[PDB]
């Protein structure tokens, strides 16, 4: 996998390292699944997240 | 906003309202507790740098329903590359004199890293952009916050369908030439906001065009993608004495 397609399949952020490797990352207030790919919030007001939307699918 | 609709009130919760001496100067973004972006043509005519407000959890100007946070702005910080009275590098990093408080009507707008926007978010069509600006080109402004969906273009596209300032690669057009639907004086400094994955992102700050829902033109918006790492860099460094800053770029 490579950053410059589909993002890499990572959800936030994506590296491209030396031969076949790739590493997706989140940020500040969230964290990386062991999917290796998904974020998740660690904090109650994650950036770019809207609360009412977030609370009315909860 | 032209032709948008009200934004429900919470839906655009990193719209910031910036004011001096009380009145309406302009929109932001607000990216961390303390750091909002705006935009850097917003400052040209500041005489007292000192009277500058930032309202967070705005909507309805015309009430005070008690989710509105004001926070004096310490520091308007502009790229040296800005010129006074012109369109290009249209960016502005303003330091709050305290945090705003998190809540469901305040919230930051991820500021994206530069490859994952240039690569990604650079490509998805629609966009929001919001702000108490003006209604109708030559009309009033709104009082309450409106919001808009904006597909972007190619700057290619841009110039070809276009019929003045060059489109240049601190920019890009999003919009329609139709005379429908755009952003609008009022609005500049104010949010071009892209979803990714659940998530949405600042991609562009409303900047300017030729008037507004001008038909044969589209709505120009610095492109925020060439300031990750100037913007990344003084959310890093110590206020300095003096609200106005003349920041080197790159
Ligand atoms: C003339 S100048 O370059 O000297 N300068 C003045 C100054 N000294 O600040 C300036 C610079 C940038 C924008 C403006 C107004 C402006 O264009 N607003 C606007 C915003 C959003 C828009 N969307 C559309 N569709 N049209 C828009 C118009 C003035
Ligand atoms: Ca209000
Ligand atoms: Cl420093
Ligand atoms: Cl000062």
């Amino acid at each position: 996998l490579i950053c410059v397609n589909e993002n890499g399949g990572c959800e936030q952020y994506c590296s491209d390292h030396t031969g076949t490797k790739r590493s997706c990352r989140c940020h500040e207030g969230y964290s990386l699944l062991a999917d290796g790919v998904s974020c998740t919030p660690t904090v109650e007001y994650p950036c770019g997240k809207i609360p009412i939307l977030e609370k009315r699918n909860a | 906003i032209v032709g948008g609709k009200v934004c429900p009130k919470g839906e655009c919760p990193w719209q910031v309202l910036l004011l001096v001496n009380g009145a309406q100067l302009c929109g932001g973004t607000l990216i961390n507790t303390i750091w909002v972006v705006s935009a850097a043509h917003c400052f040209d005519k500041i005489k007292n740098w000192r009277n500058l407000i930032a309202v967070l959890g705005e909507h309805d100007l015309s009430e005070h329903d008690g989710d509105e946070q004001s926070r004096r702005v310490a520091q308007v910080i502009i790229p040296s590359t800005y010129v006074p009275g012109t369109t290009n590098h249209d960016i502005a990093l303003l330091r709050l004199h305290q945090p705003v408080v998190l809540t469901d009507h305040v919230v930051p707008l991820c500021l994206p890293e530069r490859t994952f926007s240039e690569r990604t978010l650079a490509f998805v069509r629609f966009s929001l952009v919001s702000g108490w600006g003006q209604l109708l080109d030559r009309g009033a402004t709104a009082l309450e916050l409106m919001v808009l969906n904006v597909p972007r273009l190619m700057t290619q596209d841009c110039l070809q369908q276009s019929r003045s300032p060059n489109i240049t690669e601190y920019m890009f057009c999003a919009g329609y030439s139709d005379g429908s639907k755009d952003s609008c004086k009022g609005d500049s400094g104010g949010p071009h906001a892209t979803h990714y994955r659940g998530t949405w992102y600042l991609t562009g700050i409303v900047s300017w065009g030729q008037g507004c829902a001008t038909v044969g033109h589209f709505g120009v918006y610095t492109r925020v993608s060439q300031y990750i790492e100037w913007l990344q860099k003084l959310m890093r460094s110590e206020p300095r004495p003096g609200v106005l800053l003349r920041a080197p770029f790159p």
